[PDB]
């Protein structure tokens, strides 16, 4: 979940036309897949005028493809996300003691396959 | 509890009959006898007015002693009374 | 809040083009590009500072010509060519002491809050006490009315013998910039004594009714 | 010759005024009659005359506004609606080459009408007026209720609200409950309108002309309190039926 | 004077969109223009204007007579590309199936512009499958009833196939997309409405005009549900056509049926499905692929005292479908009686 | 038809803004009944203004019938960064909370009505769509009671 | 290293450094058959692999296998440095960032002898084996033109693909895929000779119809990132690719530099280093380069490292190099103060020479009665 708190007067009255305010002309936020035949990426918006917030929500999830049945580390696949508000990176700088920090631009890496950790045991107390 | 919320005002008068010093700030002092203090809400009025007890009182609402040190934490309630004869709070 | 620059009125130099060539010495000299006369520079401004934004400032100060003048620079090392501006894109303030010290120096704001909404914990002087293997918990949250030194957390807290006790703090911001810190207090072995944890807001001005708290623990028969 | 209007179930009637107050729009139009007027779901009204100079009205607004000449005054046009609701203006010419003989070219209107309002002035009241009635037609049986959420946006003291208009059979029952909050130099004004039926039908006698009573169709819309031209918000419009499906 | 866009959507209007300025007039000077923006020949009375920077930009041009100058509001965006279908339906499978790809109106071809278009171009091409890679599917969604028709994978040629059924109850459609992004422009939302294919008049040989009296004002007539099905009755010809007057057929009369003058005398006319309806010197007549009677008192109407008819303007398409019982779908009166018209 | 909302904004006025940027609770929507020793929970949430500080109070109609006890607690803030204040009051008889007095309570076999309201003590004018939060409590028979 | 077979040896990453002299014999190895270039000790392509170090000395390539006990056996390591492909001239060690498959890889490109071909070097627990992937054919066979030579290589250890850019006898570039698996190369794209101009560009999608400026395009390598699949191709340009098809031409950076190489961060940044010895940024997200290091940001935030007396920042200083640490920009620059000479590895906070670059766009706003600079703000959201 983004929230993206906009200006003072970044929406004005022209849009508002239909059922909901045309956030998107304003203030955009993005997904891009890499390799998008598994995986599918949706985004939920919500928007606060009186708060000026727009609250996204990013599900991201398995489509049950790529990667097949192995061992732990053998048959993971990398790929990743980009998560991005449009006309942000480059601009945008979150100040704080001791530096700046890149802002409206996020890449998140994926591994498709068996995770490690998982382990499978035989119960000798149950057996 | 806001410590540093800012506190530009002050509300109450209370006194101790027995020895009190500037209204400004309000001290009070234990001895063998009962501690009985008579106590006003302050107002734009500085003298007691039997309107703000009145008001305070037909809402349900009295005043209460909070009494605390470095390992003590009590609370003494004044007892809800009828404003038609008390000027101020006891 | 930005500052205010030079009124056109008082000083009609910025309705002009600015013209700096660092000059044999030290001095840049500040050159008047339109030689028109309803401008030139009054005497009044000397002990001004003539700057633009992504460039050195500089400190006009000699006057020796209807149209010239003789300044040092800030930065000088940024300068290194003629360097030629137009009307708007530079700007004149005054700092100086001719006429009057504009600028002053004074205390701020409190910019801080402390919150500890545990009854017996809200009163600043408090003294706990610890038995053998018993443990004090308590959690404050500091709410910054303003900027907060983000990275790094905005109490700094010491301990006075820390020979006989043992301390855990946690802390976390949040959304907000608020920061909650727990503090876990118990003693080492079978000894008593007292020891005092000072948790101090380092950022916060002398202004505010509540910087430093200074719980003591004891460890002791209750 | 004249334009006249009725708003608001005939309470507001009537005759469109031009700003200078001359009401008379062929006199605007150096002796033009009017030709035609077209009329929108979003609720912006234009007029053309025989001269084709046009001036545009908007729904519950008694004011015209006359546009900047676009045609020249002897083309024989008209102006009608393209795939979408934008209006063309189509020429038709005899002489020409059987092939360019109707042309359609678009006609900008609401870029037409903002300059006309940056010269006038106007403003809109509120900035966002939001709702959830996505569909047009609302079927449903007895035990079905729905809910229809709305919101409206502004300044801080406009006092301004959501009104909510019904046409027809009274058969349904309302329920709103609205919250208000303030921030940011801002009002905002959500409500929740839940619409359900209260009869119940279990052991009682004439259960077929309760039925009957109780089925029919009505006619909802939602709007704000107070609004101009530059608003540019489609008031929804809704209806009702109870009844079954078949 | 005025301007022309390439999009006729204003909500991809932007900064980046080009507005074609044309000045018609006997003696011409110049453009008058912001700094903000740019135009190229600015002697030329017809020229390109393109504002980089927004705001609100007033333009005129200079000439000999007095002319207004125009304050064009150009605000920048992100949504920048739109959605382009070619539609071909199938009776046998009561079905229709459609082509989707995206288009830059900056760099679309003309017949992509004008919709004329059966292929993508090399740049719609390039765009789109760019696009897909980035992972953007368009869906179909209906919006009377909640339901979503899902692509297959893009094809050879960028395009994505869909496959819709002719319903007929719900006509209003709305192509859409993921929240993905090319280089910071997004793609539109299209709304459309599409159904059974309405087949225009044809015009058989030695067939004669009908037109309105000289001197009339041409009169027009849309269908009301799907416009673009239109009905344009002049002065010279009557046409008639299934898209927005980019293609239009004569509709014509058969000889001997009514006079010459009785044909130049006609002052309304309506545009249905099934039959176009004129109304002739106050007598009502019906015109079909088939055969031109007539409306007589054996049909209910009244013959030489109709001074109009009129139709539903508004498309409740659903609740009529819906309603089980047919109703009127026109009225006509004669300045005494009011009558009112079923199908057929 | 006054609209005094907008009519408040004259300059000549001059009028100061409301100081609470919220206050809303569901009490308002039904009334409750206390029977004999029994007691309710009313629940309502306040948002003040940036830089304002607002004092809510709770009162009663009938005070000699009606005692209540409120707490004020902030609980996490909003995006802008104004805190959230969550007021809770428990409500029951007066004899039982034992501060008031013989005469006060005025016995307990009688029934009796009240009306217990959230407002703010120092509201300003232009507060008019932030209305106090009112609720009519009955301490007297519970009608689903049947033996 | 300018004249000495010496490298900067380290543990941790720079924080600490030793100087080597290697103990390789520096033999002469040049024949009738491999192309006579003059003999320097210089150390080049230096590659570094998990439990594995190459080398190049004068077309001739060492490697060296560490002792690791807790990763494979004793008798893998090794006890000198042992060359590999012996008879071969190899002009250039090209490098692979992923290990893929639990093994590691390296390239080598031969000139003179065996133009047409490349070795990959697969290192699995210790063990290094080299191959010629072309098998029995060169690519030059399948390519216009007489003869070719492969000018630079990337491997991508998911997918099997070997992508290459090979220039012709004519002068052309042409970017070509051989897969390993199978025996069969593609030419994917046929880079333009000439840099195509563009006006009010920033990013230009480089259609088969555009206007061309007359500088010619020089491409020196290439880089791919397999998390994004995203692929650059770099020089005196910078063109970059979503789907191997069709490439996007950057229009920010200027013709008149070249780019002697390229890091990333694999994370959404990228730097660039020139023959300048400038430094320039980009981040995956726009189509936007910019100049960091000479700019008005990065002498704001020298001249405030002057100010609070740092000790890595001196008047005069030497760009050793640059890399990528969790995300973070490091350069190891050598100091050249009097006395206190040094190299030490120095941070690049990119945030911050951003947030200082200061020419902006601003105006001025009013207030009570007096006027002051109000700088536009252009980030989207707050
Ligand atoms: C839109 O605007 C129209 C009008 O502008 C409104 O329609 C009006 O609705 C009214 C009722 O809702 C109609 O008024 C009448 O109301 C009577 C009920 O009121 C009682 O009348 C008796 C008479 O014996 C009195 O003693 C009582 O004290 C009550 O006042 C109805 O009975 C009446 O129905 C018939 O009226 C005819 C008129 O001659 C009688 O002859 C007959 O015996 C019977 O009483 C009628 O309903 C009013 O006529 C009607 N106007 C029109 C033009 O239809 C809509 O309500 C507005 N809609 C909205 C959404 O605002
Ligand atoms: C309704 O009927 C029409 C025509 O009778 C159907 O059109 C044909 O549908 C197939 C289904 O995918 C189209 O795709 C073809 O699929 C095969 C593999 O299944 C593939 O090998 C072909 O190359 C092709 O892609 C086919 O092209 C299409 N025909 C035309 C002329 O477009 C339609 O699918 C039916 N739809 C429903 C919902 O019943
Ligand atoms: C990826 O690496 C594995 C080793 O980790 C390779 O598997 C070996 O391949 C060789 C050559 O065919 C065989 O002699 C070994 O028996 C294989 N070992 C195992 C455990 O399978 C594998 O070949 C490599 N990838 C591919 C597709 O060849
Ligand atoms: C015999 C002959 O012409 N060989 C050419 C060589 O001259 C050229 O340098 C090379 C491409 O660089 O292609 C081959
Ligand atoms: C500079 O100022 C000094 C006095 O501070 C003055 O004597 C001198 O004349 C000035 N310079 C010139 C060039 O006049
Ligand atoms: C009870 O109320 C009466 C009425 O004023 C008062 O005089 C009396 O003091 C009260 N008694 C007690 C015990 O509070």
């Amino acid at each position: 979940t983004v929230v993206l708190l906009s200006h003072q007067d970044t929406f004005t009255s022209s849009d508002s036309q239909g059922p909901t305010i045309n956030v998107d002309k304003k203030l955009a936020i993005a997904v891009t897949i890499a390799d998008p035949e598994c995986l599918s990426v949706t985004v939920t918006q919500d928007v606060l005028l009186n708060r000026n917030a727009v609250i996204n929500k990013i599900k991201v999830i398995d489509k049950k493809r790529c990667s097949e049945q192995g061992m732990i580390g053998r048959n993971i696949k990398k790929t990743s996300m980009m998560l991005k508000v449009l006309g942000a990176p480059g601009n945008c700088i979150q100040r704080t003691y001791l530096g700046g920090i890149i802002q409206g631009f996020k890449v998140v890496p994926i591994f498709i396959g068996c995770p490690p950790g998982k382990r499978l045991a035989f119960d000798v107390s149950y057996t | 509890v806001i410590h540093n919320k800012g506190k530009e005002r002050t509300y109450f008068s209370c006194s101790g009959e027995g020895i009190l010093t500037g209204l400004h700030t309000i001290k009070l002092f234990l001895t063998m006898d009962n501690l009985k203090v008579r106590c006003f809400f302050r107002n734009e009025n500085q003298s007691p007015s039997k309107e703000i007890l009145g008001l305070f009182t037909s809402g349900g609402l009295a005043p209460n002693m909070i009494i605390t040190n470095s390992t003590f934490y009590g609370g003494y309630y004044f007892k809800l009374t009828p404003f038609s004869n008390r000027l101020e709070w006891l | 809040v930005p500052f205010g620059i030079e009124n056109s009125k008082d000083s009609p130099c910025l309705l002009s083009d600015l013209e700096i060539t660092y000059s044999g010495k030290l001095y840049y000299t500040i050159k008047l590009l339109s030689k028109n006369p309803l401008h030139e520079l009054k005497s009044t401004d000397v002990e001004k500072s003539v700057l633009i934004p992504g460039y050195s400032s500089f400190l006009i100060m000699n006057i020796t010509d209807k149209w010239t003048a003789s300044a040092l620079a800030t930065m000088p090392q940024a300068i290194k060519s003629n360097l030629k501006f137009l009307t708007g894109s530079w700007f004149l303030y005054n700092f100086g002491t001719a006429g009057g010290r504009k600028w002053s120096i004074s205390t701020r704001q409190c910019n801080y809050w402390i919150q500890q909404d545990s009854l017996d914990f809200m009163s600043l002087n408090l003294v706990k006490y610890i038995d053998v293997g018993n443990t004090i918990d308590f959690q404050f949250k500091i709410i910054p009315k303003a900027m907060s030194t983000f990275p790094i957390p905005p109490v700094s807290m010491v301990v006075g013998n820390p020979g006989l006790v043992e301390v855990k703090t946690q802390g976390v911001f949040d959304l907000n910039e608020n920061y909650y810190l727990d503090i876990h207090v118990s003693g080492r072995f079978f000894q008593k004594g007292s020891t005092s944890i000072a948790l101090v807001l380092w950022e916060g001005s002398s202004k505010c009714y509540a910087i430093t708290l200074l719980p003591t623990i004891k460890s002791s028969c209750s | 010759h004249h334009v006249y209007y009725s708003y608001k179930n005939f309470t507001v009637v009537g005759t469109i005024s031009t700003p200078s107050g001359e009401t008379n729009l062929s006199s605007l139009s150096q002796g033009s009659k009017i030709h035609q007027v077209l009329t929108d779901r979003i609720g912006n009204v234009v007029v053309k005359m025989e001269n084709n100079v046009m001036f545009y009205i908007k729904a519950d607004i008694t004011e015209a506004v006359i546009l900047h000449t676009w045609v020249n005054t002897t083309a024989k046009t008209v102006v009608l609606f393209d795939k979408s609701f934008e209006v063309c203006i189509l020429y038709y010419n005899e002489n020409l080459d059987e092939k360019y003989q109707l042309q359609t070219q678009p006609y900008p209107l609401i870029l037409e009408l903002q300059s006309i309002n940056k010269d006038l002035g106007d403003w809109c009241p509120y900035l966002a007026f939001q709702h959830n009635i996505h569909s047009q037609f609302y079927h449903m049986d007895k035990g079905e209720s729905l809910t229809i959420w709305s919101q409206i946006v502004y300044p801080e003291n406009r006092g301004l609200y959501i009104v909510v208009e019904h046409y027809g059979s009274s058969v349904m029952t309302w329920t709103q409950n609205l919250e208000y909050e303030i921030a940011s130099g801002f009002c905002t004004k959500t409500m929740i309108t839940r619409f359900f039926q209260t009869t119940n039908y279990e052991l009682v006698d004439n259960y077929y002309q309760l039925q009957k009573e109780n089925t029919g169709l009505m006619l909802l819309q939602f709007r704000p309190s107070e609004f101009s031209r530059t608003c540019l918000t489609a008031k929804p419009v809704f209806e009702i039926d109870v009844g079954c499906d078949s | 004077w005025r301007y022309y866009i390439n999009s006729q959507d204003y909500s991809i209007f932007s900064t980046r969109s080009s507005i074609k300025l044309e000045y018609e007039g006997n003696s011409f000077v110049s453009w008058k223009i912001p700094e903000s923006c740019k135009v190229e020949n600015t002697t030329s009375p017809k020229t390109t204007l393109h504002c980089k920077r927004a705001g609100i930009h007033t333009i005129k041009p200079i000439a000999g007579n007095q002319e207004v100058e125009r304050h064009l509001t150009v605000d920048n965006s992100y949504i920048c590309y739109l959605w382009y279908f070619t539609v071909v339906d199938v009776y046998y499978n009561l079905s229709q199936i459609v082509t989707i790809w995206v288009y830059d109106p900056e760099s679309a071809s003309t017949e992509e512009l004008i919709w004329t278009a059966k292929k993508p171009s090399l740049s719609s091409r390039v765009l789109t499958k760019q696009m897909n890679t980035l992972g953007q599917r368009p869906f179909i969604f209906t919006v009377e009833k909640r339901l979503t028709y899902h692509p297959g994978p893009l094809t050879s040629e960028g395009t994505w196939v869909i496959h819709l059924p002719m319903s007929s109850d719900d006509i209003a459609k709305v192509i859409r997309g993921n929240k993905v992004a090319f280089q910071d422009c997004f793609i539109a939302n299209l709304y459309f409405m599409l159904t059974y294919p309405m087949t225009i008049i044809s015009e058989p040989p030695g067939y004669e005009p009908l037109t309105v009296p000289p001197g009339s004002p041409l009169m027009l007539s849309w269908d009301t549900c799907i416009s673009t099905f239109a009905l344009l009755a002049t002065d010279q010809e009557t046409f008639q056509t299934n898209d927005s007057f980019q293609t239009w057929t004569r509709v014509r009369a058969p000889p001997g049926i009514l006079s010459d003058a009785q044909r130049h005398s006609l002052r309304d006319v309506i545009i249905f499905d099934q039959g176009t309806l004129f109304l002739v010197d106050g007598t009502v007549y019906l015109r079909t692929e088939d055969e031109f009677t007539k409306l007589d008192e054996s049909r209910g109407i009244s013959e030489t005292g109709i001074l109009g008819f009129s139709k539903r303007r508004w498309c409740q398409i659903r609740y009529l479908y819906k309603l089980a019982s047919k109703k009127s779908i026109l009225i006509a009166w004669s300045k005494t009686t009011v009558y009112a018209g079923y199908a057929t | 038809t006054v609209n005094v909302q907008s009519s408040l904004m004259d300059e000549k006025l001059a009028l100061q803004p409301c100081n609470v940027e919220l206050l809303e609770s569901t009490m308002i929507n039904t009334m409750f009944t206390i029977d004999m020793n029994s007691k309710l929970k009313l629940s309502a949430l306040m948002i003040p203004r940036k830089g304002e500080n607002p004092t809510p109070l709770v009162m009663v109609s009938n005070p000699h019938a009606l005692g209540f006890k409120a707490n004020l607690n902030e609980f996490g803030n909003t995006f802008d960064g104004n805190s959230k204040y969550k007021l809770d009051i428990e409500l029951k008889q007066q004899h039982h909370w034992g501060n008031s007095d013989f005469n006060f309570t005025a016995s307990i076999k009688r029934h009796a009505i009240s009306s217990v309201t959230v407002d703010i003590a120092d509201k300003t004018l232009s507060c008019v769509d932030l209305k106090p939060l009112s609720t009519l409590i009955s301490v007297g028979c519970d009608m689903t009671k049947k033996i | 290293f300018y004249d000495e077979k010496s490298i900067l040896f380290s543990d941790s990453n720079f924080q600490d450094y030793v100087l080597l002299e290697l103990s390789i014999d520096s033999c002469w190895v040049g024949s009738f058959y491999c192309p006579i270039l003059g003999f320097s000790a210089t150390i080049h392509d230096a590659i570094a692999t998990e439990s594995t170090l190459f080398i190049r000395q004068n077309q001739l390539v060492y490697y060296f296998t560490g002792t690791y006990i807790t990763l494979f056996d004793k008798s893998h390591g090794s006890s000198r440095w042992v060359r590999v492909l012996p008879s071969e001239c190899i002009k250039r060690l090209c490098p692979v960032y992923a290990s893929g498959n639990g093994s590691e890889y390296v390239l080598a490109l031969t000139t003179g002898k065996n133009e047409g071909y490349i070795h990959i070097g697969t290192i699995t627990d210790g063990l290094v084996s080299f191959e010629m992937v072309p098998d029995g054919w060169s690519v030059c066979e399948k390519l216009p033109g007489k003869n070719c030579s492969i000018d630079w290589a990337t491997y991508i250890a998911d997918e099997r693909n070997l992508l290459l850019l090979v220039k012709i006898d004519s002068g052309q570039f042409y970017l070509v895929n051989f897969n390993t698996e199978f025996k069969t190369l593609n030419i994917l794209y046929k880079i333009p000779e000439f840099i195509p101009e563009a006006k009010e560009l920033d990013f230009l999608v480089l259609l088969d119809t555009v206007t061309y400026t007359n500088t010619p395009m020089t491409p020196k390598g290439l880089f791919f990132n397999t998390l994004n699949n995203m692929l650059y191709i770099w020089g005196n340009f910078i063109l970059q690719s979503y789907n191997r098809e069709e490439f996007i031409f950057l229009a920010d950076f200027p013709k008149e530099s070249t780019i002697k190489y390229m890091v990333n961060s694999f994370k959404g940044q990228m730097a660039v280093v020139t023959e300048n010895e400038e430094i320039w940024y980009f981040l995956e997200g726009g189509y936007d380069v910019y100049q960091v290091v000479p700019s008005q940001g990065w002498e704001t935030y020298h001249n405030l490292q002057k100010m609070q007396k740092s000790s890595f920042h001196s008047e005069d200083e030497s760009l050793v190099s640059l890399f990528f640490e969790d995300g973070k920009l490091f350069q190891l620059v050598y100091l050249f103060d009097v006395g206190k000479e040094r190299l030490v590895k120095r941070l690049l906070p990119v945030g911050t020479l951003m947030e200082y670059n200061l020419p902006k766009p601003f105006t001025v706003v009013n207030q009570g009665n007096y006027q002051a600079i109000s700088f536009t703000h252009t980030c989207p959201f707050k």
